[PDB]
C-alpha cells in the first residue's frame, strides 16, 4: 500500500481533507433539487450533478499539488445521492455520498548508478 | 390611460366597418404579447446543509 | 387584478371598454367566439360592444 | 414556535459535541416542535408514542445572588412579610427593593413598604398556591405564598427551576409524528446562562416493542430577545 | 437514441473584485433557441506548410446568452464581476466554469445579455 | 413575471457647450419597436493566453433612437450639444446619464436620429 | 457613534447641504406625473422615479 | 434506520474497494438508543433463482476495543410489595472516595416502580403494587455509569438470574425475512453503560435456499463505534 | 481579482527644486490601455566574448503614461520638477519609487503626457 | 504528436550572486504564440572575400519571452540574478543552458518579460 508510506504523503491528505472541508461548506443553505433537477428561475439552488461538476472542477485545480494526477477522473471521484443508492423506502433528502481517490505526488527516490570506466 | 396606469400595451392591427338595416358593425383586432409564467413556483426539494466525505 | 403582465378579456371589457363610452351603460360583453352566435348575439339593446378571443 | 427535524440514524449542526441550539429570553413560555418523520417513517409501524422523558442540566449557571422564600397563610387573612433578610448585601449598597408590575401576583396585591416590607391579601373566597417576582437590586428571586383553606394546612411546592418543561403539555402526532412540548423560562434566570435538555423518545413497531433515540438542546438565556 | 439537444439549467455566481462581495448562485432561462457555445481545448493550432502545426496556448472561451435578472445590476454581465457558470443540456452534459471573466463586452437593451466569457479550464461530466 | 419589455419614458437635456444655455429635460418617442442599448462597466476586457486578461479603461456608452423634436435644433442632436437623458422601462427600471457627449454623428433626414452617447458612468435603479 | 465627531465632519457636512440645495434648485418650475406616469412628447415633465434616479446619479458622483 | 446492501461475491467488488476497503461496513451507535438495521441479500440471492432467504440467521457480538468498565455491576433481589433496600458504595473500587456523588439518572431510571436515593451510596426501591418480575435502573458513581438489577419474585421461591445485558447486543428474537424482496431485519440495542470510544464487531452469517432445499451461506461484518453524542 | 492584468492606482506627488513646495500624492488615471513599464535592476549588461559580461552601473528606469491633472502645471510633467510615483496593479504589486527625475520630456497636447521617469532603485511588494 | 511544433516544459532556476541564494528549479508559461529562438555555434563567422570567412569567438545566445511568476521578484528577470534555463519542446527536443546572465535588459510591464540570456554553451539532446 505503497500510498501511506511517507509522512509527506500523510500531511498533504490532512491537508486536503482539511481543505475540502473548508471548502464544501459553500454549500450549505444553497437548496438542492433532486426530483424534477430543473432549479427555477431567480432562486439559488444546485442539483446533484451540478455539485458533482463543482467537486471535479475543483478536484481539477489543486491536482499536482495537492493529488498528483488523477487518472480516471469519471471514477476516482463519485457523489451519490441517498435515494440513488439505497431503493426508495429509507430514502430522506439531504444526504449525500462522496468518494475520492487519492495519490500523493510522486518524489524522487533512489537513482541507481551503473558508471563503467573504459580507455580511449 | 391604462397602459400608463398599469403598464400594459396593446398591438392595434386593423379595422373594419360593415353594416346591415340599422346596425353598423365596427369591428377592430388588437393582438396582446406575453409571457407565460411558471405557477408551480413551490417549495424547494431540500435545504442542503451537512453532506458526507469518505477521501480514501 | 390577476396576471401582472397581462389583462384577461373580462378585465379589458370592465375597464377599458366600459369607463369609455356611456350610451353602451356597460353592455361590453365577453363573449367566446365572436360569431359564436348571431342569432343570439344580436337580443342586446342598441348599442353594445362584444369582445372575444380570435385564435391563440 | 421553534421547529427541528431530527437525524434518521445513518451514520449521514453538531456545534461542539452534538446538541441543538435554542435562544430564550427570560419570562417567557414558548413552543417547540421536533419532526421525528426522518427516522420514524423508514421504520414502518404505529408511529411514536407519549413516552418523552425531558432532563435539565446546567453547563453555565452563575449561582444567583438574591434567595427565594415560602408561605403558609390562611384564607381572607392578610399576610405581612419582610425581604430584607433575602439579600445578603455583601458589599455596603443600597436595598432599592421592586415589585414588577409584569410578574405580580396571580390572585392577591402586594403593598411595598418603605423598607422590605410587603403586605399580601389574598384575593377574597381562594384557596391555593401564589407567586410573585421582586428584584431587589437589579437582581431577581420569587416569593411564593400558599393560601390555606382554614382547614389545617396546604403542602409545599416546589420553587420553580430558571428553565423547566411543563409538567404535562407534551404530544405526539402519529399521523405525522411530530413531538409538540413547551420551553418556560424564569424571570429569574440569568442572560449568559447556557443550560442543556435531553429527550428520549421511543417509537414503536407493529407488535409493540420499542426504538428508542436520544438528543439534546442547548437553551442559552439572552437578554433583549 | 441521443435525447433532443437543448440547454435545461444555467447556474451563474456573480463576484464583485472591488467590494469582494458574492452573489448567487443563481438560476437563469435561456431568451431563445439559440444555445451555448464551448470550446474546451486550450491550444489552438495553426496550419504549417505539410502536415506541421504550430501548436502554442490559448484560453478556453465560452458563449452564453441569458435573460438579465432584475435583481443583479446589469454591470455585472457587462464585464464588472468574476462570474462562474455552470450548464446543464438535456441529455445530461454539464460543463463548469470558474472565475472567469466576461471579455469585450457587447451592447445590450435590458434583458438579454449575451457574455463571453473566458476562463482556464472547462470541465465535461460525459453523462454515463 | 417580467413585464413586458419595452421603454415608457425618455428625458433628454440640452446644454450647448459655447453659451452654457440649458433646453430642458424635454421628453420624446420612440420612433420604431427597437430598444436603447447600454454598456456600463467602464473597464472593457481583452482575451489574453491561458486564461488570463487585461482590464483597461473605457467609456460607458449608449445608442438611442427618438423623435427629432420640432422645437429643437437637428445640430443639438448630431454633437453640438452635451446631453443628459433619461430611460424608464415598463419593467420599473431606469437609466440615468448626466455629461453626455454624442460621438461619431450619423446623417439623419430630420425626424428620426440615433445617438450615439458617450459618458463616464451610468446609473440603474433596479426596479424595488 | 463618530459621524459628527470631527469639526471638519460638520464643515463637510455644511459643504454638502450648500452644494445639495443648489443642486436641487434645477427641480423647480416643471410638472411630476404621478399617477399615469407616461410623460408626454415635448413637455418639460418628470416623475418621483425619475427623480430618485438623479438624486441617487448625484450622489454616487460626489462620492 | 440502516440499511445496508450486501456484496454479490460475483467477480467485481463493490462500495470503494477502489483502495481496498475496511472490510466492515460502519454502524454509529450512541449509548441508549435502540435502532434498526435491514439488510438487503437482493444482489446476492437474486441470481441465486430458488425460494429466497430463510429464518436462520445466526449473530456474534465480538469487542475489539473495549476499554474495561470502572464501575461493576450488581444483582439484588425481593419479595413482592415488600420494599428493597440496598448500597451503592461497594460497587465503585477506587483509588480515592474524592467526592463520589451517587446520581441516578431519570433517562434510564426504573420501569415499575421507584427509587429514593440516600444521602450516601443508599437506596430505597419501591416495588409496583401487584407487580412480579425483572427490573433494572442505572446508576452513575462519579460519571462512571452501571447498572442494579431488583428483580422481584412474587414471594414464590426466586427469579434464577437477568443475564446483566451487555454494552452492545441484539435481542432474542425480533429479526425476520422477507423472501419475497429478499431483506433482513433485526433490531440492534446499545446499552448505556457503553463507552464512548469502544469498537465491537457484529458478524451476520445468513443462509438462503434453493428450489430444492439446500443452502447457500453467505457471511458478512459490521463495526459498531460507540459514539457519544449521536 | 487574480488573473487581471491591469492598472488600479498611480500616486504621483510633486516637488519642485525652486521653491520647495510639495503637491500631492495625487491621483491619477491612465489614458489609453498601454501600461507603465518598469525596469528593476540597476546593473546593465553587455555581451563579451565567449560567455562573460561587463557588468557596469546604471539607473532604475520607468516609464508612464497618464492623463495631465489640470490642476498641475503642465511644467512639473515635462521635467521641471521632482516627482514620488507609485503604482498599483490588480494582482496586488505595488511599485514605489521616490525622488525621481523625469529624463528626455517629449512634445504633448495638454492632456495626455508620457513621463520618462529615472531613478536611483524600485522596491516591489509581491503580493502574499 | 511527432508533428506539432511549440514548447511544452520551460524551467528556470534563480541564483543571486551576492547572496548566494538559489530559487527553483521553477516552471513557467509561453505569454504568446511566438516560441523561443536559439543559437549554439559559439563561433560567428564574418565573409571575408573570394570564399575565405574569418572565424572569431562569441556566445551562445538565446531569445526566451515568459510570463513572470509572481513569487520571484521582478528584478531576477531583469538581470540581477544568474539564470539557468531549460526548454523542452513537443517533438521531444530539449535544450539545456547553465550560468546564464541576462544580457541588455528591455523594459517590461510586470507580467511578461523577454530575457536576452548569453552562455558559453547551449547543450540539445536531439530526439532520440
Amino acid at each position: 500500500n505503497a500510498t501511506f508510506r511517507d509522512a509527506s504523503s500523510r500531511r498533504l491528505a490532512a491537508a486536503t481533507g482539511v481543505a475540502l472541508a473548508e471548502f464544501l461548506q459553500q454549500f450549505n443553505g444553497l437548496a438542492v433539487f433532486t426530483k424534477n433537477t430543473n432549479i427555477r428561475t431567480g432562486i439559488i439552488g444546485t442539483n446533484p450533478r451540478l455539485m458533482l461538476g463543482k467537486i471535479r472542477k475543483w478536484a481539477q485545480d489543486n491536482v499536482g499539488t495537492l493529488f498528483s494526477e488523477f487518472d480516471n477522473i469519471n471514477e476516482d471521484i463519485q457523489l451519490l445521492t441517498d435515494f440513488e443508492v439505497q431503493p426508495k423506502c429509507v430514502g430522506q433528502p439531504g444526504i449525500f455520498h462522496l468518494n475520492m481517490r487519492y495519490r500523493p505526488p510522486v518524489r524522487g527516490a533512489r537513482i541507481n548508478v551503473n558508471m563503467a570506466p573504459a580507455l580511449f | 390611460e391604462f397602459s400608463g396606469e398599469h403598464g400594459i400595451t396593446f398591438e392595434f392591427v386593423s379595422l373594419d366597418i360593415s353594416t346591415e338595416g340599422d346596425v353598423v358593425y365596427i369591428e377592430f383586432r388588437f393582438r396582446q404579447n406575453y409571457e407565460w409564467c411558471e405557477t408551480v413556483r413551490e417549495a424547494d426539494t431540500t435545504i442542503e446543509a451537512g453532506r458526507f466525505s469518505i477521501n480514501l | 387584478l390577476t396576471y401582472g403582465n397581462r389583462v384577461t378579456l373580462p378585465e379589458f371589457a370592465k375597464y377599458i371598454v366600459a369607463p369609455a363610452f356611456h350610451e353602451i351603460e356597460g353592455r361590453a360583453i365577453p363573449v367566446t367566439g365572436v360569431d359564436d352566435d348571431a342569432s343570439g348575439t344580436q337580443a342586446t339593446k342598441l348599442p353594445f360592444v362584444l369582445v372575444g378571443l380570435r385564435q391563440g | 414556535m421553534y421547529f427541528f427535524s431530527v437525524d434518521p440514524r445513518n451514520g449521514a449542526v453538531c456545534g461542539s459535541c452534538c446538541c441543538e441550539s435554542i435562544s430564550a429570553r427570560p419570562g417567557e413560555v414558548n413552543g417547540v416542535m421536533v419532526s421525528y418523520a426522518a427516522w420514524s417513517a423508514p421504520l414502518r409501524g404505529h408511529g411514536l408514542t407519549n413516552k418523552t422523558t425531558f432532563e435539565i442540566d446546567g453547563v453555565s449557571v452563575t449561582p444567583p445572588k438574591v434567595s427565594n422564600a415560602f408561605g403558609r397563610t390562611k384564607v381572607g387573612v392578610v399576610f405581612e412579610g419582610t425581604l430584607s433578610d433575602l439579600f445578603p448585601n455583601p458589599e455596603g449598597e443600597q436595598v432599592e427593593y421592586e415589585i414588577s408590575e409584569l410578574n405580580g401576583p396571580s390572585n392577591g396585591v402586594v403593598e411595598l413598604g418603605a423598607n422590605g416590607a410587603f403586605t399580601y391579601t389574598p384575593g377574597a373566597l381562594f384557596t391555593g398556591v401564589d407567586r410573585f417576582w421582586f428584584s431587589i437590586n437589579g437582581n431577581i428571586g420569587e416569593y411564593v405564598i400558599s393560601v390555606d383553606p382554614t382547614t389545617s394546612e396546604l403542602p409545599q411546592p416546589p420553587f420553580t427551576t430558571p428553565v423547566y418543561v411543563p409538567a404535562a403539555r407534551r404530544s405526539v402526532d402519529p399521523r405525522t409524528h411530530v413531538l409538540k412540548f413547551v420551553l418556560g423560562v424564569s424571570p429569574a434566570a440569568i442572560p449568559g446562562d447556557v443550560y442543556r435538555l435531553t429527550v428520549r423518545q421511543v417509537a414503536i413497531d407493529c407488535d409493540g416493542n420499542e426504538f428508542v433515540h436520544i438528543s439534546c438542546y442547548d437553551i442559552s438565556i439572552g437578554s433583549c430577545g | 437514441c441521443n435525447k433532443q439537444n437543448g440547454v435545461k439549467n444555467i447556474l451563474i455566481t456573480f463576484t464583485d473584485c472591488d467590494t469582494q462581495e458574492v452573489i448567487g448562485p443563481i438560476s437563469h432561462e435561456q431568451p431563445d433557441d439559440t444555445l451555448p457555445t464551448y470550446k474546451n481545448c486550450a491550444w489552438t493550432n495553426t496550419a504549417l506548410t505539410n502536415g506541421y502545426v504550430q501548436r502554442s496556448a490559448s484560453n478556453a472561451t465560452m458563449t452564453l446568452p441569458v435573460v438579465r435578472d432584475l435583481r443583479v445590476p446589469l454591470a455585472f454581465y457587462q464585464g464588472c464581476a468574476q462570474v462562474d457558470v455552470q450548464v446543464e443540456k438535456f441529455d445530461g452534459t454539464v460543463m463548469t466554469l470558474t472565475e472567469g471573466a466576461v471579455v469585450e463586452p457587447e451592447e445590450s437593451d435590458g434583458r438579454s445579455v449575451t457574455m463571453n466569457i473566458v476562463a482556464s479550464e472547462i470541465d465535461e461530466l460525459l453523462p454515463p
